[PDB]
RNA sequence: UUACUUAUUCAAUGAAGCGGAGCUGGAAUUCAUUUUCCACGUUCUAGCAUUCAAGGUCCCAUUCGGGGCUGAUCCGGGUUG
RNA sequence: ACUGUCUAAUUAAAACAUAGCAUUGCGAUGGUCAGAAAGUGAUGUUGACGCAAUGUGAUUUCUGCCCAGUGCUCUGAAUGU
């Protein structure tokens, strides 16, 4: 039979990201002298819409400490930051929405976005519109910090790892119904070519494990093992449970 | 003073672009540099076996300079001095009928690796000099043990190239003396004594000691001050 | 159009005030007042913490 | 001559002195290019008996190849 | 003493001495003679009726000219071979794969005269 | 089982301020004197910050120009994790 | 449900898609996928209001009982293989 749809995506032909209009990668400043000893000041020169993104970017310019020139950065904008505002980044820096501080330097309950996984990676976690992470504790010996990510997971990372105070802007985007095919259409038009989706059960056997039969139906359990091999994994992969989730979610 | 003014500058993080400083410690070197340095380090970090590392114990600059002083009187013929000697004994021998000697028995430092080895084997060497560099180290490493067994006093000396200059080669792995003019015999015995004292006597004990296992200083001070506080509070 | 600016005389490309062909007057007005007052308060900032060090 | 000594020493690979040498050298090589010119043989006795000579026109190259 | 002082973190390829070539033997052993001369630039007159008209009414000489030659090479060669001042030279490629030069002379010279001096009519 | 870092692995940077010590402060209470631990140029403002830095000092034989040191503390060349 | 889509050249449909609804995997030393291999590649100019994988099919209403079997899954067991 045929190579199924989820196998063809990895070869990246018609499936690569539609990148032309994007403002450029959002990152924190490089972690340098200023940021790990002192603080350094910047101005948000603009806050701007990035294509295929939920949340606005903020263009933030700084002075180059080692050379006379301006150096401009692209930040994900936290809700409430504004044009003309001064941004402070460094180990010793006041605790205010929009500033970037090492996770060690903020008290528990602090709310931060675009937080680094390792120190220096210029931010990894909690970048999507509406999201943040909460600092749930410190271990000053071995200087770690325990945080809770948007997924509900709780991870422990270096207290040197930087984050930015506040939550990411443009929240509530997903509360509004798309209402029609076209709105979805233009949505994925600026992301990648994932839409619309043919059901495997509407296909012929060559095309898909679910394909075929004189009635539409899966024909065997749609829960597939991790051990499964490419061309086998479609449906519910490695599911530990299945069915309507009753009762409260929200991990203890 | 008069129209002149005292400005000065605040280099303090967030003002006044940094001055040009010396970044030499930070420059990004070419790989060939990066390696010959890291190779030097890796050799120190590793525990190094006593059959190597019996090198690195190298003749002091004083005893050595006295040794070069003596050896330099014994240099091999220069190109000119042989051409010169030939014409002397090309004429005098072939005509004046001295049998292959219009020339005196030469006295010179002996060299080349295979040459010197067989000299040590044959117990003809009074003194053997061994270089400390010699990158395919195997060419050399068996020599102290060979010398020690043959009762031939030896010294490990810095300057594979400095051994070279005294023989008129770019470099030489070894340099040895066998013959000596009776005038120099006593200076030699004196050198042989100091040398034997620093090498051939210490051989057995050196043979028991591994080298290396040495930390860099960022790692040093970390454990110098960690074992400092932990035990004594 | 951009390359025609090379075919014209300099008076068409400027106005006589500082930051002439660049910034918008009222904007220059602001960076004057701002510069001045900040350079002033910068004196006010030093002598106050000059006393703070001396009385504390 | 020295070459005979090199020959015998090289037959003790697991001897402490060669284990050291093997370890330092293998790191250096792996740092250089997969094919790189060698200044001189690092086994002068081995090269020798394979037909090497110290005259101009003889050349040594060092090279890496993947195993398995 | 102490080390060099470099104020920059980048190491660059040392600027080293480039020697000019000093051959031990000559390149080609004889230099090629001029590959396009005035005799090879302008090939024949073009005597077609509509061309002869440009000569009478236009003060213009029409030549079949080397495909390898430009307006400079054409102007100069007409100048040297015919002892004439050239106003301007227009060219085009005929569709048999040959090049045609429309050569207008200056008001001092009469193309018609110069045309039956070279001997065609 | 848990420590080490040089093999191997990962990230960063036009390999820029690492590690160790010293200056001055000061919380700190002295059980002889310091036993230590923090620090040790930037936060009302949508300005300005570049010519090896002005200053100070020593030179060239006083030219116009130009150099050294200090300003900017020492030490180890492990680019930082 | 709607607008929309397909069997160029016998089927335009009740088939496919769609919004909505639900389930599944994954915190990057990762999930899904590519490649003979690799200091290789898609998602990714990305980070759970995300990417990837299935099902049902607008709204309203409602989605009962069964985990023995086949799957999938597990901070479980242990003296059988
Ligand atoms: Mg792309
Ligand atoms: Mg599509
Ligand atoms: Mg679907
Ligand atoms: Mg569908
Ligand atoms: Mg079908
Ligand atoms: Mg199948
Ligand atoms: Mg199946
Ligand atoms: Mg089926
Ligand atoms: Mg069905
Ligand atoms: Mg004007
Ligand atoms: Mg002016
Ligand atoms: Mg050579
Ligand atoms: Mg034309
Ligand atoms: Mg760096
Ligand atoms: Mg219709
Ligand atoms: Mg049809
Ligand atoms: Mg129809
Ligand atoms: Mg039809
Ligand atoms: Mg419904
Ligand atoms: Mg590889
Ligand atoms: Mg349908
Ligand atoms: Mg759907
Ligand atoms: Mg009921
Ligand atoms: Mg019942
Ligand atoms: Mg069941």
């Amino acid at each position: 039979g045929r190579v199924i749809r989820n196998q063809r995506k990895g070869a990246g032909s018609i499936f690569t990201s539609h990148t032309r209009l994007r403002q450029g990668a959002a990152k924190l400043r490089t972690l340098d002298y200023a940021e790990r000893h002192g603080y350094i000041r910047g101005i948000v020169k603009q806050i701007v819409h990035d294509s295929g993104r939920g949340a606005p970017l903020a263009k933030v310019v700084f002075r180059d400490p080692y050379k006379y020139r301006l150096r401009e950065e692209i930040f994900i904008a936290n809700e409430g930051v504004h044009t003309g505002q001064f941004i402070y980044a460094g180990k010793k820096a006041s605790l205010n929405v929009g500033n970037v501080l090492p996770l060690g330097s903020v008290p528990e309950g602090t709310i931060v976005s675009n937080v680094e996984e390792k120190p220096g990676d210029r931010g990894a976690l909690a970048r999507a519109s509406g999201n943040y992470v909460i600092i749930i504790g410190h271990n000053p010996d071995e200087n770690k910090t325990r945080v809770r990510l948007p997924s509900g997971a709780k991870k422990v990372i270096s207290s040197d790892a930087r984050g930015v105070i506040g939550v990411i802007a443009g929240g509530g985007r997903v509360d509004k119904p798309l209402l029609k095919a076209g709105r979805a259409f233009h949505k994925y038009r600026l992301k990648r070519n994932s839409w619309p989706k043919t059901r495997g059960v509407a296909m012929n056997p060559v095309d898909h494990p679910h394909g075929g039969g004189n009635h539409q139906h899966i024909g065997k359990a749609s829960t597939i093992s991790r051990g499964a091999v490419s061309g086998q994994k479609a449906g519910l992969i490695a599911a530990r449970r299945t069915g309507l989730l009753r009762g409260s979610q929200k991990t203890q | 003073n008069p129209l002149t003014h005292s400005t000065p500058k605040n280099f303090g993080i967030g003002q006044a672009v940094q001055p040009k400083r010396n970044l030499s410690r930070y420059v990004k070197w070419p790989e060939y540099v990066r390696v010959q340095r890291q190779k030097k380090i890796l050799s120190i970090r590793l525990k190094v076996p006593p059959t190597i590392a019996q090198f690195q114990y190298t003749l002091d600059r004083n005893t050595a300079a006295e040794t070069f002083k003596l050896f330099n009187k014994y240099r091999p013929e220069t190109a000119a001095e042989k051409k010169e000697r030939l014409t002397k004994e090309a004429a005098a021998v072939a005509e004046g009928k001295s049998k292959q000697d219009a020339s005196p028995k030469p006295y010179a430092v002996k060299y080349g690796l295979n040459h010197v080895v067989a000299l040590i084997e044959n117990k003809k060497a009074k003194l053997v000099l061994i270089a400390n560099d010699v990158d395919p180290i195997e060419l050399v490493v068996f020599l102290p043990a060979l010398c020690k067994k043959m009762g031939v006093p030896y010294a490990i000396v810095k300057g594979k190239a400095r051994l070279g200059t005294l023989v008129n080669q770019k470099t030489s792995a070894v340099a040895a003396l066998t013959e000596v003019r009776a005038e120099d015999e006593a200076a030699l015995a004196k050198l042989v004594s100091t040398i034997d004292a620093n090498f051939a006597d210490k051989y057995d004990e050196v043979k028991k000691h591994w080298g290396g296992g040495i930390l860099g200083n960022k790692a040093q001070a970390k454990m110098d001050k960690r074992a400092k506080n932990s035990d004594s509070a | 159009r951009p390359r025609q600016y090379a075919t014209v005389s300099k008076t068409h490309k400027t106005v006589s005030r500082a930051y002439g062909g660049s910034r918008c007057a009222n904007c220059v007005k602001e960076r004057i007042i701002r510069a001045f007052l900040i350079e002033e308060q910068k004196i006010v900032k030093k002598v106050v913490k000059e006393q703070t060090e001396a009385a504390k | 001559g020295a070459y005979k000594y090199l020959e015998e020493l090289q037959r003790k690979k697991q001897s402490d002195v060669l284990r050291f040498l093997q370890r330092v050298r293998v790191w250096e090589y792996r740092q250089k290019n997969v094919i790189h010119r060698a200044a001189r043989p690092t086994r002068p006795d081995k090269a020798r008996r394979l037909g090497y000579k110290a005259k101009q026109g003889f050349v040594i190259y060092r090279v890496r190849v993947r195993r398995g | 003493k102490a080390l060099k002082v470099r104020t920059s973190a980048t190491f660059r390829l040392p600027k080293t001495l480039k020697l000019a070539r000093a051959p031990k033997y000559a390149s080609k052993a004889v230099p090629h003679y001029n590959r396009l001369d005035s005799y090879k630039v302008i090939e024949q007159p073009i005597t077609s009726e509509t061309a002869m008209k440009k000569v009478e009414d236009g003060n213009i000489l029409v030549f079949q000219v080397s495909m390898k030659a430009n307006k400079y090479q054409i102007k100069k060669a007409v100048k040297e071979l015919y002892e004439v001042d050239v106003l301007k030279v227009n060219t085009l490629v005929r569709p048999n794969g040959t090049k045609k030069a429309y050569v207008r002379l200056t008001a001092d010279y009469d193309a018609l005269d110069i045309a039956n001096r070279i001997g065609y009519i």
